[PDB]
RNA sequence: GCUAAACCUAGCCCCAAACCCACUCCACCUUACUACCAAACCUUAGCCAAACCAUUUACAUAAAGUAUAGGCGAUA
RNA sequence: CCUCCGCAUAAGCCUGCGUCAGAUCACUGACAAUUAACAGCCCAAUAUCUACAAUCAACCAACAAGUCAUUAUUACCCUCACUGUCAACCCAACAGGCAUGCUCAUAAGGAAAGGUUAAAAAAAGUAAAAGGAA
RNA sequence: CAGCUG
C-alpha cells in the first residue's frame, strides 16, 4: 500500500533515527542472484521512502531526521549492482569472451578524432539504413591540419602543467 | 571546493566556512610542506607536548588533525578567549578557544617516559608497521555498543553464504525461481 | 600613488651557493686540457644558438633553418612572420646607408 | 529502467522483462487542491505513465486507476557570481488516481546549551540608577 | 536566440515541440489516423518477487566483521562452478558442464544482451 | 534595427549541426570552433 | 533578534535550512554557569576528600592566604589593564564581569590592610573544586573616564569591603582563580554617584495613554 | 577624513628533456546530444618592393653573398 | 475619467508582479506549479484510377482556367503511448512593428495630473473686432 | 473668378 512510501509512524519528528550499517560488497558476494533479487526489492522500497521524506523536509522547511541513512541506501543499491554486475562479466568472459556487454568498433568521425563507436540493434542491415549512410565515420584530409593544432593546444596545456609543478617544487625547497 | 581552497579550523562545507570561503574568493594558498601519508605520525588522540609560544612544555591531547595543513589542535592548550552566544544586546560567554599547532612545534610523548621523543616508523614481526620512539625502543600505540532497530540485519542473516556459484544468469535463476516461463524465443536483431 | 607603504622582504642572497662558489670553472678548459674541447661546448641553452651570436633577424633564420621543421605550426607561422618583417626593416628601414 | 539500452522487440518475440529496476520515484504533497482519489509523485524523465502504473502495482500492490503526467520546466534564470545560468532540474510529476474507491491524504511527517542558557538566566543587566559605573566592585 | 540552453521538446514550433521527447522509449507505434497501437510486449514487465519470510533488512548490524573485498573473477567462477565437474569427470564435449559454444537458441544471450540491466 | 525576426526552423535550417556538417566547408567551421575551444559548436 | 528561537523561526520563515553537522571536536571549557551552592551567608569535609583525591598536596589551613593573593593581584591587574595575567588569576565566567563595563576608562584600586583575617567558608565539587571565603578588607576605588574625570569614589579614602569570593579549580594545569563573588540580599547599598541620572517613562505612541 | 591608496601569488613566457591524447552507464551527422526500416584529390592569388608599373620581387660551420640568374634593375 | 482596445490561437520568449523571506520616485534565496479530449507526432505493398472550377451555384455570367476523389489483389488484429500547455511575455527603441479568429464599445482592459505657482520664451488646441491673401 | 480663413 501507500503507507511503504513512509517509515514507521512513530518515527515522524524524531529527528535522529538508529540505522544500522550500509551493505558491504563482501557482504553481498555470499547471497545467491535470488536473494539478491529479493534485497534489491528491499532497499528499492527503502529508497523511495528516504526520498519522499528529503521532498517533503524541503518543503515544510525542515532539516531531515537522519541524511545519512540516504546516502546508505544508495551506497547498498551500488555495491549489489556492482556486484551482479562482475558474475555478468565473469560468466561473460567464460562463456563468450568478450569484455563489454554491447558491440562497438574504433572508428574515425567527420572530425578526426578515434571513438569508440556503441552499436545499436537495428532491423534492417547496415546497407540499407539510409539514416545509418548519411554518418561520416572517415575524415577527409582538411582535417589533418586541425588534428595538428588540437595536438599541439595538447601539447602546450602539458608543458605548462608539467612547468609549473617544477617550480611549485622549487618554492617548497625554498620554505622548507 | 575549489582550487586553492584555505582550509580552516572549521569543517570543509559548514555555515561559518561558506560565510569565510565562498565561491568567489581567491586568496595566496597556504605554502604546507608534504608529509606523505605513510609519514603522519600524529593521530587523534595522542598525548603531544607542545615546543613554542604560549604553554610551551605543557603535554595535552591531539582532539582534531586537520591534516590538509599539518595541523593539530591539542585540547585544552594554545588558547585564546573568544565569546559566543553573543546576540544584539547580551555579550555573550567567554570561552577559551583553541588555535591549531603544526607538526614541527609539537612532539609526542613516552607513556612510560613522559618525554618529547622523534618517532620512526620501525617495523615489526606481529605488526606491519608501527610507531617507535628513539630514546626507547617503545612502541606508541594507535588509541582510540550496539543493539539493532527494526531495520537492520543480525549478523547472522548477514553472513550467511546462500549464494552457489553457478554459471546462470541472475536473469535466468530468477526466471526459474518465479515460476516465469517464456516460450518465445528471441528473434536476431543487427548490431552496427 | 603608485608606491608601496610597507618595505619589501629583505632578499637573501647566498654568495656561497654551489652555483657562485664554482661559477667559472672550466672556462678554460681548451686552454689548459690540450684543446680537446672547446668553451663553446660548455654552454647550454637552446640547440640553434649554442657557441653563436647574431641580431635578431639571425636568429630567426638559425632557428627556422636548425628547428623549425618541427617547431609547432602556429609558432612556425608566427616566426616567417618575423622574418619577413624583419627582412623588411633592417633592409628598407633606416638612418645610415 | 533508465539509462540502459532496451533490447529491441521484433514481431512474434518475448516479453521485455525488467529484473532490478533503476528508476526510483517519491511521492509529493501537491501544492494545490487535488481530489481525494489523486496522488500527486515525482517519477524520474524516462518512466512513461504504463510503467509507473506497472510499477505501483507490482512492487507497492498500489490499485492504480488513472496515471497523468506533466513534465516540469524548472529555471535557468538564476546566475553564479559568473552571469553564468544554474539550472534547476526539470522534472516529470505523475497524478495517479486510485481504484475501487480508495482515498489517500499525505500525512503529517513533521508533527553546553545549560551553559548558555544558565546565563541567559543570570543575565543581570545594568542598573539605571548605577549610571554606567562598573558593578564588579564590593564597594 | 540562445545557443547555450539545451535544446528540449518545449522549444521549438508545433512540428518541433511534438517530435522531441524526453528519454522515455517507445511502446508500440503510430499508424493511419495518427492511431497508435501499444504493444504489449514493448512494455517492460516489473518481475517483483514475494518478500514474504524475507529476512534481509536494508541495514546491517554494526556487530557484523569486517571482510576483504575479493571480486569474481572469472578463473573463480570456473574454479567453483566448474572444476568439481571436470575433477570428477577426469578421474573417472565440453558443453556437458555448463557450456555453450553458441548462444543464438538462447534466451538470455550474453553478448549481445538482450537482457534488461 | 528589427533586422532579426525569429523562428527555429530558419535558425536550426541554417546554423544546425546538420547544416554544419553537409558541407566540408562547415565542417572547418565547427573544427575552427572545436579549436577555439567553445561552448556552442552550432545551434 | 533576541534568542535562538527568533533566529529558527526566522531561519524557517526564510527557506534557511541549517543542518546540524557533527565535528568530533567540542568546545573545552574550564569553567561554570554560576555556583554549585549558592552559599547564603548570615560537614563538607566531603568535598575536601573529593580534592584532595585529585590534588593530593593540599592545605586549607594555607589557602585564604593565597586566596588574598589571587584576589588582590588580579584587581592590581585593573589598574594596568594586564588580561594576560587576568588569565591567570581568574576564571572566564568571572573575566568579562568584571573587565567589560571598564574597557574605555581607568581604575585606581589600591589594597590596604585587612581589618580580619580573610578565612574559608565553605568548600564543593570534568571535576570542578569551588571555595567560598570570607573577605573583610579595606580599598580604595577611584574610576575615572575616557575624558579623566572623576566619576566613582574618592581616591585616597579606604572603605571596609565584605566579599564572599568564590574560588574555583579545574580538576591537569589549572589552578585556584576566581569564580565569582556572592552578594548577600541584606547587604547595604555602594557607594552614591556623583552624576545625576534623568529615568525616562514609558514613550507612548499617540494611540496609548499615561495611567 | 571621506573617496581611496598599498600588497604577493594565481598563473604565464622562453628553453631543455620526452614522440601526446582519447569507451563508468546513456545519448550524440534527423532540427547533433533523438532506442528501433529499403561521396576526396584539380599550379594559391595578391599585398608588397622595384620610390609608377607591365617581366620580376627572399619564405651547424665553411666554400660564399662566390659561380650564376635578372625590365643584366629592384633584387634573387 | 479613458478605452484604436480586449480575449484567444500562431510565431516568439523560456519561469520573468504564485506563496514564504530578505536586501533595494517610494532583485536575491526557498518552495510550489502547466494533468488531454485541444494541438503536434501518422499511413503495408504493387499495379491502376483522378475530362466537367470556386462564387448562397439555381440558372446567368465569364476568363486569368482553378484549392480537394479511387479501384483490384495481397498482407493485417494489438490498441489510447510520447511531447506542447505558466506569466504582466515577442522584435526593437532607449519611436515604432507584429499573422489570424472573435467582440465592434465592451461583460473585457486601463489612468492624461509627485505637490504648488500661474512669469517670459517655446509646443499644441480653442475663441477673435473690422478686413479677407494685403 | 467668386468664397472662406490669425
Ligand atoms: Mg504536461
Ligand atoms: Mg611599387
Ligand atoms: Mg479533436
Ligand atoms: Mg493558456
Ligand atoms: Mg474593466
Ligand atoms: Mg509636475
Ligand atoms: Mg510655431
Ligand atoms: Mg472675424
Amino acid at each position: 500500500g501507500l503507507e511503504e512510501f513512509f517509515d514507521d509512524p512513530k518515527n515522524w519528528g524524531q529527528e535522529k533515527v538508529k540505522s544500522g550499517a550500509a551493505w558491504t560488497c563482501q557482504q553481498l558476494r555470499n547471497k545467491s542472484n535470488e536473494d539478491l533479487h529479493k534485497l534489491w526489492y528491499v532497499l528499492l522500497k527503502e529508497r523511495n521512502m528516504l526520498l519522499t521524506l528529503e521532498q517533503e523536509a524541503k518543503r515544510q522547511r525542515l532539516p531531515m531526521p537522519s541524511p545519512e541513512r540516504l546516502d546508505k541506501v544508495v551506497d547498498s543499491m551500488d555495491a549489489l549492482d556492482k556486484v551482479v554486475q562482475e558474475r555478468e562479466d565473469a560468466l561473460r568472459l567464460l562463456q563468450t569472451g568478450q569484455e563489454r556487454a554491447r558491440p562497438g568498433a574504433w572508428r574515425r568521425d567527420i572530425f578526426g578524432r578515434i571513438i569508440w563507436h556503441k552499436f545499436k540493434q537495428w532491423v534492417i542491415p547496415w546497407h540499407l539504413n539510409k539514416r545509418y549512410n548519411r554518418k561520416r565515420f572517415f575524415a577527409l584530409p582538411y582535417v589533418d591540419h586541425f588534428l595538428r593544432l588540437e595536438r599541439e593546444k595538447r601539447a602546450r596545456i602539458k608543458a605548462r602543467k608539467e612547468n609549473l609543478e617544477r617550480k611549485k617544487a622549487k618554492i617548497l625547497l625554498k620554505k622548507f | 571546493l575549489p582550487p586553492h581552497y584555505r582550509y580552516g579550523m572549521s569543517p570543509p562545507g559548514s555555515v561559518a566556512d561558506k560565510r569565510k570561503n565562498p565561491p568567489w574568493i581567491r586568496r595566496r594558498p597556504v605554502v604546507v610542506e608534504p608529509i606523505s601519508d605513510e609519514d603522519w605520525y600524529l593521530f587523534c588522540g595522542d598525548t603531544v607536548e607542545i615546543l613554542e609560544g604560549k604553554d610551551a612544555g605543557k603535554q595535552g591531547k591531539v582532539v582534531q588533525v586537520i591534516r590538509q595543513r599539518n595541523w593539530v589542535v591539542v585540547g585544552g592548550l594554545n588558547t585564546h578567549y573568544r565569546y559566543i552566544g553573543k546576540t544584539m544586546d547580551y555579550r555573550g560567554t567567554m570561552i577559551p578557544s583553541e588555535a591549531p599547532l603544526l607538526h614541527r612545534q609539537v612532539k609526542l610523548v613516552d607513556p612510560m617516559d613522559r618525554k618529547p621523543t622523534e618517532i620512526e616508523w620501525r617495523f615489526t614481526e606481529a605488526g606491519e608497521r608501527v610507531r617507535v620512539s628513539t630514546r626507547s625502543g617503545r612502541i606508541i600505540p594507535k588509541p582510540e555498543t550496539w543493539i539493532d532497530g527494526p531495520k537492520d540485519t543480525s549478523v547472522e542473516d548477514a553472513l550467511e553464504r546462500t549464494y552457489v556459484p553457478c554459471l546462470k544468469t541472475l536473469q535466468e535463476e530468477v526466471m526459474e525461481a518465479m515460476g516465469i516461463k517464456e516460450t518465445r524465443k528471441y528473434k536476431k536483431v543487427y548490431w552496427y | 600613488i603608485g608606491i608601496r607603504l610597507t618595505l619589501p622582504p629583505p632578499k637573501v642572497v647566498d654568495r656561497w651557493n654551489e652555483k657562485r662558489a664554482m661559477f667559472g670553472v672550466y672556462d678554460n678548459i681548451g686552454i689548459l686540457g690540450n684543446f680537446e674541447k672547446h668553451p663553446k661546448e660548455l654552454i647550454r641553452g637552446p640547440i640553434w644558438l649554442r657557441g653563436w651570436k647574431g641580431n635578431e633577424l639571425q636568429r630567426c633564420i638559425r632557428k627556422r633553418k636548425m628547428v623549425g621543421s618541427r617547431m609547432f605550426a602556429d609558432d612556425l607561422h608566427n616566426l616567417n612572420k618575423r622574418i619577413r618583417y624583419l627582412y623588411k626593416h633592417f633592409n628598407r628601414h633606416g638612418k645610415f646607408r | 529502467a533508465r539509462n540502459v539500452v532496451y533490447p529491441l522487440y521484433r514481431l512474434g518475440g518475448p516479453q521485455l522483462r525488467v529484473f532490478r529496476t533503476n528508476f526510483f520515484i517519491q511521492l509529493v504533497r501537491p501544492g494545490v487542491a487535488q481530489p481525494e482519489d489523486t496522488v500527486q509523485f515525482r517519477i524520474p524523465m524516462e518512466m512513461t505513465r504504463v510503467d509507473l502504473r506497472n510499477y505501483l502495482e507490482g512492487i507497492y500492490n498500489v490499485p492504480v486507476a488513472a496515471v497523468r503526467t506533466r513534465v516540469q520546466h524548472g529555471s535557468n534564470k538564476r546566475r553564479d557570481h559568473r552571469n553564468v545560468r544554474i539550472k534547476k532540474p526539470d522534472y516529470k510529476v505523475a497524478y495517479v488516481q486510485l481504484a475501487h474507491g480508495q482515498t489517500f491524504t499525505f500525512p503529517d511527517l513533521f508533527p553546553l546549551y545549560s551553559m548558555l542558557e544558565e546565563e541567559r538566566q543570570q543575565r543581570q543587566s545594568s542598573d539605571p540608577r548605577r549610571g554606567g559605573v562598573p558593578s564588579w566592585f564590593g564597594l | 536566440a540562445d545557443r547555450m540552453s539545451k535544446w528540449t521538446s518545449k522549444r521549438g514550433p508545433r512540428s518541433f515541440r511534438g517530435r522531441k521527447g524526453r528519454g522515455a522509449k517507445g511502446i508500440g507505434f503510430l499508424t493511419s489516423g495518427w492511431r497508435f497501437v501499444q504493444i504489449k510486449e514493448m512494455v517492460p514487465e516489473f518481475v517483483v518477487p514475494d518478500l514474504t519470510g524475507f529476512k534481509l533488512k536494508p541495514y546491517v548490524s554494526y556487530l557484523a566483521p569486517e571482510s576483504e573485498e575479493t571480486p569474481l573473477t572469472a578463473a573463480q567462477l570456473f574454479s567453483e562452478a566448474v572444476a568439481p565437474a571436470i575433477e570428477k569427470d577426469f578421474k573417472d564435449n565440453l558443453e556437458k558442464y555448463g557450456f555453450e559454444p553458441t548462444q543464438e537458441g538462447k534466451l538470455f544471450q550474453l553478448y549481445p544482451r538482450n537482457f534488461l540491466r | 534595427g528589427n533586422e532579426y525576426q525569429p523562428s527555429n526552423i530558419k535558425r536550426k535550417n541554417k546554423h544546425g549541426w546538420v547544416r554544419r556538417l553537409s558541407t566540408p566547408a562547415g565542417v572547418q567551421v565547427i573544427l575552427r570552433r572545436m579549436l577555439k575551444g567553445r561552448k556552442s559548436l552550432s545551434h | 533578534f533576541k534568542t535562538e528561537k527568533e533566529f529558527m523561526q526566522h531561519a524557517r520563515k526564510a527557506g534557511l535550512v541549517i543542518p546540524p553537522e557533527k565535528s568530533d571536536r567540542s568546545i573545552h571549557l574550564a569553567c561554570t554557569a554560576g555556583i554549585f551552592d549558592a552559599y547564603v551567608p548570615p560537614a563538607s569535609q566531603v568535598s575536601i576528600r573529593r580534592i584532595k583525591d585529585y590534588d593530593a598536596n593540599f592545605k586549607i589551613k594555607d589557602f585564604p592566604e593565597k586566596a588574598k593573593d589571587i584576589f588582590i593581584e588580579a584587581h592590581l591587574c585593573l589598574n594596568n589593564s594586564d588580561h594576560d595575567r587576568l588569565h591567570t588569576l581568574v576564571t572566564e565566567h568571572c573575566f568579562p564581569d568584571m573587565t567589560w563595563d571598564i574597557k574605555y576608562k581607568t581604575v585606581r584600586w589600591s589594597f590596604v590592610e585587612s581589618l580580619e583575617p580573610s578565612h574559608v567558608v565553605q568548600v564543593r565539587c570534568n571535576v570542578y573544586g569551588q571555595i567560598t571565603v570570607r573577605m573583610h578588607t579595606r580599598q580604595t576605588l577611584a574610576i575615572y573616564d575616557r575624558f579623566g574625570r572623576l566619576m566613582y569614589g574618592q581616591e585616597d579614602v579606604p572603605k571596609d569591603v565584605l566579599e564572599y569570593v568564590v574560588f574555583e579549580k579545574q580538576l591537569p594545569y589549572g589552578s585556584w582563580r576566581m569564580h565569582t563573588k556572592i552578594v548577600p540580599p541584606w547587604a547595604p547599598p555602594k557607594q552614591p554617584i556623583l552624576k545625576t541620572v534623568m529615568i525616562p517613562g514609558p514613550q507612548l505612541k499617540p494611540e496609548e495613554e499615561y495611567e
